[PDB]
């Protein structure tokens, strides 16, 4: 809560790029790929 | 027009098509007009005392 949170929150977007230039180097809709993979990460944790 | 082409950018970054985000920008467009429009406020309702009023209370504004 607070401001440290905002800052913390938008670190945590940022880490997603990874993610997101190694599906888009794949020629994958990135945004469709890291939706689904951060919903089965919810779940299923440290493997997907 | 700026911030909008500055929240595209971020968008394209990301790896979206330009123009199902422009696309989807107008759709969002007509979902803002729409609100502004059902909220507004009206000065046609009004007699004459408080239109003279409303009109001034714009160019206070403006200036
Ligand atoms: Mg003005």
């Amino acid at each position: 809560e607070g401001v440290q949170a905002f800052i913390w929150q938008e670190f945590a977007s940022a880490l997603e790029v990874i993610p997101t230039t190694l599906a888009e180097n794949a020629g994958l809709n990135s945004i469709k790929v890291v939706t689904e993979l951060r919903s089965k990460h919810e779940n299923g944790e440290l493997n997907d | 027009a700026s911030a909008l082409l500055d929240q595209a950018l971020e968008l394209i970054q990301k790896g979206i098509h330009p123009i199902k985000i422009a696309n989807g920008f107008d759709e969002a467009a007509k979902l803002a007009i729409s609100k502004l429009e059902e909220t507004c406020d009206d000065i046609s309702a009004s007699n004459d005392e408080l239109f003279r009023d409303f009109l001034l209370r714009a160019a206070k504004t403006s200036l």
